[PDB]
């Protein structure tokens, strides 16, 4: 009973709070084993809020967030509108991947019906200002990874991956 | 001031009509240019700095509220500007150091200036050292048969750079240094890649003197043609005089027109400056403004490398 | 603009690979491969994207229009295409190795050049700051490895000495003490002199004569012998793919490219010569 | 690369045609071509060339019209034992050594000129041999050839 | 799927068989035989096609439509051929043992190296993608074996040292003493590293020296001696066979494959050198 | 029935019998016999088809024209042999 | 509107009786055009009961029977022994395919239960001697091809046609 739940990479700091579990289910596919983050989860057709950061739905395929996939829960007592939603496990985009999947994984996603008011305008935001990324570690890289200062030396790579891998877009709304 | 086309892979500039497959029982085939025509530069800046309502229908009226007077084109290897060089149907690419004594070695009697003329396009000749015709053929496979078409086979004789080599264009603006350095654009056809470099070098312009190099096509007005065909050896001394169709333009997907003109590298004598002026009406000069603004009546000292428009 | 994004990727060969052009050289082969001006073997980037387009319209047999939108149309009705390949330069050519003084065994090691580390640099940095990957823990190796040219380098392990092919004795010298070698596979590269290596590697290329019998009578027919040229087993082309942005490519590069691993290239697929393997320059 | 051996398979011959006359132990260097490369290559350079010493002696008129061969001309190696005319593939061997630097020719003529070094000569072969087995692979085949050509 | 069927086979030499060279680099043997890009010997897809193509055209004369469809017409083509044969990898070669400590004594055993476990893995994944089937008894076991790269071990029989063609001592590993034999036989099959695997696998080639006597004087001709290079009996290669779909496929894959045991491949026929044995995978695992 | 006869046949050794293998440098002996690829002695089938062949072609010097169809023309190849020898296995040795 | 039946081509007899609606509608889908016979149908595993002729089901893929397709439908008051199937004649193997076909059909093949009281050894017949070739050619291709002997003198061309390209199993009992 391994699900899974994805975690946006942004910038603006809306990620307050994303899962009360560090770990919960035993196995994590997201791994950093002395080349950089792995396995990473690429969404399309979406965007993300930047203010209360969620998961926007576009229909245009040129918008898309790049994010965590890790083993935990949203508090299990909220969010009815999060996308849980069950995959087969051959569909999920990823990239610059290294491992395997277990072939039927249950993913929720943070969710919100966009707006009734006007117009999404989207842009494109890389993850820049590392004095931003070394926050981003110590908040999910470090909660969820225990690896810090333990068995892995380059914390410089992990930024790094962060500086040119992730690259999602916003609404500015 | 100097923008830098360094191709990235062999490069495919036709010359004539058709590549396509018209006739059922014939292949086709092709050849490079071994200059591109500066229509086709003008067209690539173009392509890089485009704006979707304007002109439709002109092609280089719009195309000149773009660019700025673009200058000749020619060859360098590692700072050795190679100068095209033509002779009748011969084209050779020399260096600098050949062109100063050759308005004398044209005048010199038979024996010595048939010796000096082949020594140039056959021994101090550098194209063959730099670029050898790389041919390239090709094949439309019909999925029905996993097989050959009926002769959809095509030969594209291609532009092999066997070493490190860029195009040598230089253009008045300034505010565009900057909106195409670094650009990597679709130059050539065939759907070849080139990348653009762009520096600021001074290059000295106003000098006149007895005999030019045509860096590039230097057009004709199409009615001074009776007026100048009679009496080519009088502005010309060697090189090569041809009907060129301009291009083929985007916007309006037409080709462009024809127009005689005296191609790359031949040497016209300085006779013909004012005669154009001389033989152009109040309009057509209006028109062959902009032609020599995307790059055409292109004119370089034989002792220096000092460029020179025509009308301008 | 005109070319945002650019993916490179490495043409890996699982099978030997027959890419023809006629009769194009003045060799001993009479079905040679695709030269360079340096005569180093290419894949010209007509015959790369006739094949992976080929590939794509039976391997996703519905997205002909995505994949008519990026990599073209075939009948007159037609538009500008919105995806090109460049010429797939030659990366590494697989080589017999007999190693004098080293304990490491390896049979078999990679072998390039400077000539043919230029050209992958001249593509690597067209790109670099020009589009909007970053590609720079590559070009800098490669940089690296220019740095030392003239002169036979061998990456990654110590070997200080080797025989290239049963027929040449090559002294190596380790680059710095180590670079993070640039392929997941493990096997030693060697950047060899231009001069030796283009005879190395000439020496890699396989070169068969293949023989027409007469079935009534076991015996070749008269004129049925000539000679082709494969590319071997496990070396490694490498091109770039060059897109413009126009809403077919965010989905053609983005779950068309992320399918892709194995395609078929060139001619002669019935003797099994063109299976390869595409791996895009993301690890 | 290996262009220059083809002259120095003449060079360093000097003869091996009549020098090695009467036709017997003369057209028995066929042989010594054909199934002394193959084995070269098969068994490897240090198996054979025991096996070649083996048919030649040191220190005697075998050292002496072979050593001849390094500042001479007219060396008829005969004698039907192929001991004398073993000596031709060993002089074959070693002129191509020597005339490549693979070992200098001072230690070589300073080596075979006393029993204490050929030992060590011998030695610094089986160092190396598969750089010698390499190199002189084309000066070899060469050999073959010019032997079911001429010899 | 690119391929309607794809059928892996292994082929196992009944008598020595020798599929001759083509290259004009000079080489030692008169006649070698034929070399892959590792030096090991293979046979050319063109040759097995070629040779399994006319044993066809013979054995099932009633399904010329069938086999000129699969494997392309002969004199005027029309089209492109439907099958296509991958070139064999060498597999397993035989090598004559001398055993130091074990059980049961051997006087031959099975030698491969990693470096060729490491191209049968790559047709294997390259076919699993290229078509339907995924073959995991075979991956799942080549894959546990290359785990121990870099050692010298025996699948199944427990050894421990060995004189391998009487010239090579190894010092053998065992993998886990559960592993069913990647083939399925009696004889244990050493997965030697590659520095010593070549060697030991020259040693497995069988040269011969041949000559042409003068029938009149019972003495060679002038000129009639040459060398030969065979390879072994009971020498395992690998190839695949793979279609794309035509329903003279799917009766080549039913009907002609299922009756394919022995073929004849390479040159040497009249004396008795090319007699060869096909295993389906399909049936082995 | 790709081969029309199968005749497996025995050859029982009326006296000692050397078939050479050939010269080498690590030999042991100087004329060795030929062996199997596991190490036991054999006959290649090219020693058993020429000898055999010599035998026929003048133990039967009218057949000669049928020994050439099926053990293969001598002068002027045009054709394959519709004859084949396999080597000969050792099977049982004195002791 | 279009719906063919299957008419095999054996050496044995009883075949011009299978159809008392000998053309049907238009055409056919074999297609005799003076140049040689086009679209002949290939059924797999089946053999045909010389005695009677008809296609006895086995199951062996090699053995199979090769014959015309044509429009019709069995003698009107058939159809209790003839096997009845709706093909989208892309299923359908067909040999010297010549043009593009109807992409629907139905076919009634001549049938006849295994009788498992027989074993159903098969030998691989052909077509020879150029009376069944001729008694083959008026008393099938006529009927069906009326065309034949009226402007072609092509008869010769058939007549190689039929002896170089049908073949059969049959039971042998």
């Amino acid at each position: 009973s391994t699900q899974r739940e994805y975690v946006f990479i942004p910038i603006t700091n809306s990620i307050t709070i994303d899962v009360k579990i560090t770990i919960g289910g035993s196995d994590h596919i997201t791994n950093i084993d002395e080349r950089g983050i792995h396995n990473v989860l690429v969404i399309t057709g979406y965007a993300v809020d930047e203010k209360n950061g969620r998961l926007v739905p576009t229909l245009d395929p040129c918008d898309y967030v790049k994010g965590i996939l890790v083993a935990g829960t949203p508090q299990q007592a909220q969010s009815n509108d999060f996308l849980t939603l069950k995959l087969p496990a051959n569909k999920l985009y990823l990239i610059r991947k290294k491992g395997n999947i277990s072939d039927d994984l249950k993913i929720y996603i943070p969710y919100s019906s966009p707006d009734a008011r006007n117009s999404m305008k989207t842009k494109p935001v890389s993850i820049s200002d590392d004095t931003i990324v070394n926050n981003i570690i110590k908040e999910v890289f470090d909660k969820i990874y225990n690896i810090t200062q333990k068995e892995k030396v380059k914390i410089e790579k992990v930024k790094e991956d962060i500086k040119e891998l992730f690259s999602y877009y916003a609404l500015e709304q | 001031k100097r923008v830098l086309i360094k191709p990235l892979e062999p490069l495919m500039f036709r010359s004539q009509g058709e590549f396509e497959p018209l006739i059922t029982g014939s292949h086709t085939a092709a050849q490079s240019l071994i200059i591109p025509r500066p229509s086709t530069i003008a067209g690539m800046l173009g392509y890089i700095l485009f704006n979707k309502s304007s002109g439709t229908g002109d092609w280089l009226s719009d195309l000149t509220n773009l660019l700025a007077t673009i200058y000749g084109t020619f060859i360098e290897t590692n700072g050795e500007y190679l100068f095209p060089l033509r002779m009748g149907n011969h084209l050779a690419l020399v260096d600098q150091q050949h062109l100063i004594n050759l308005p004398t070695l044209l005048e010199k009697e038979y024996e010595r200036r048939e010796k000096g003329i082949y020594e140039l396009f056959y021994d101090k000749n550098k194209l063959f050292q730099i670029i050898n015709h790389q041919d390239r053929i090709g094949i439309s496979i019909d999925k029905s048969t996993r097989t050959v078409k009926e002769h959809y086979l095509y030969s594209a004789r291609y532009l092999a750079f066997k070493k490190e080599v860029n195009y040598v264009i230089f253009i008045d603006n300034d505010a565009i240094s900057d909106k195409i350095n670094g650009k990597i654009v679709n130059f050539g056809g065939e759907n070849r890649i080139a990348k653009l470099e762009v520096d600021d070098y001074k290059v000295d312009t106003s000098i006149e003197e007895e005999y030019y190099l045509a860096l590039s096509p230097i057009l004709i007005p199409d009615e001074a043609l009776d007026n100048f065909l009679d009496n080519i050896s009088d502005y010309v001394a060697m090189g090569k005089v041809d009907k060129i169709s301009l291009g083929f333009d985007i916007a309006n997907t037409k080709r462009k027109e024809m127009l005689t003109a005296i191609l790359e590298g031949s040497i016209v004598k300085r006779s013909i400056i004012d005669f154009i002026k001389n033989e152009i009406k109040n309009d057509l000069r209006y028109r062959f403004s902009k032609y020599e603004k995307i790059g055409y009546n292109t004119l370089m000292s034989l002792c220096k490398l000092a460029l020179r428009k025509i009308l301008s | 603009p005109y070319y945002a994004f650019a993916e490179p990727f490495f043409i890996h060969a699982i099978t030997h690979l027959h890419v023809g052009s006629g009769s194009s050289v003045e060799e001993e082969i009479a079905l040679p491969f695709q030269r360079d001006e340096l005569g180093y073997p290419t894949i010209y980037a007509s015959s790369l994207k006739g094949a992976i387009k080929s590939f794509l319209l039976k391997e996703f047999p519905d997205k002909r229009d995505v994949i008519y939108k990026v990599l073209g149309e075939d009948e007159n009705p037609e538009e500008a295409s919105l995806g090109t390949f460049l010429d797939a330069i030659l990366f590494a050519i697989p080589s017999r190795i007999i190693e004098i003084d080293s304990a490491k065994p390896y049979v078999w090691v990679y072998v390039t050049t400077y000539e043919l580390l230029k050209k992958v640099k001249l593509y690597l940095d067209s790109i670099s700051q020009l589009s909007n990957a970053s590609f720079s823990n590559l070009k800098n190796k490669i940089d690296t490895i220019l740095a030392k040219e003239g002169k036979n380098i061998t990456l990654d392990s110590d070997l200080k000495s080797a025989i290239l092919n049963e027929d040449f004795y090559v002294e190596l010298e380790a680059l710095n003490n180590k670079i993070p070698s640039i392929i997941n596979a493990g096997v030693p590269l060697l950047v060899l002199e231009d001069s030796i290596g283009r005879e190395v590697i000439n020496r890699s290329l396989i070169r068969v004569r293949r023989i027409r019998i007469d079935r009534d009578k076991k015996v070749v027919e008269t004129g049925g012998l000539w000679s082709e040229e494969y590319v071997p087993m496990k070396t490694i082309f490498f091109s770039v793919l060059l897109g413009k942005e126009s809403k077919e490519s965010a989905i053609f590069a983005s779950c068309i490219l992320r399918n892709l691993r194995y395609v078929i290239l060139g001619g002669k697929e019935t003797i099994g010569k063109g299976i390869v393997e595409l791996r895009w320059v993301k690890d | 690369l290996y262009e220059e051996d083809y002259k120095l398979a003449l060079e360093a011959f000097k003869k091996v045609f009549n020098a090695l006359t009467h036709y017997g132990a003369k057209q028995a260097f066929r042989s010594r071509a054909r199934d002394l490369v193959e084995e070269i290559y098969n068994s490897g350079f240090i198996p054979t060339f025991f096996y070649i010493i083996s048919k030649a002696e040191l220190n005697s008129d075998s050292l002496d019209s072979l050593i001849s061969l390094f500042s001479s001309d007219n060396a008829i190696l005969r004698g039907s034992d192929e001991n004398v005319s073993y000596s031709a593939y060993l002089f074959i061997i070693l002129y191509y050594l020597i005339k490549r630097g693979i070992i200098e020719q001072k230690f070589l003529i300073q080596a075979l000129r006393c029993e204490k070094t050929r030992l060590d000569l011998i030695d610094k072969l089986y160092n190396l041999a598969p750089i010698i087995s390499a190199k002189i692979r084309t000066y070899l085949l060469a050999i073959k050839r010019l032997s079911e050509a001429l010899i």
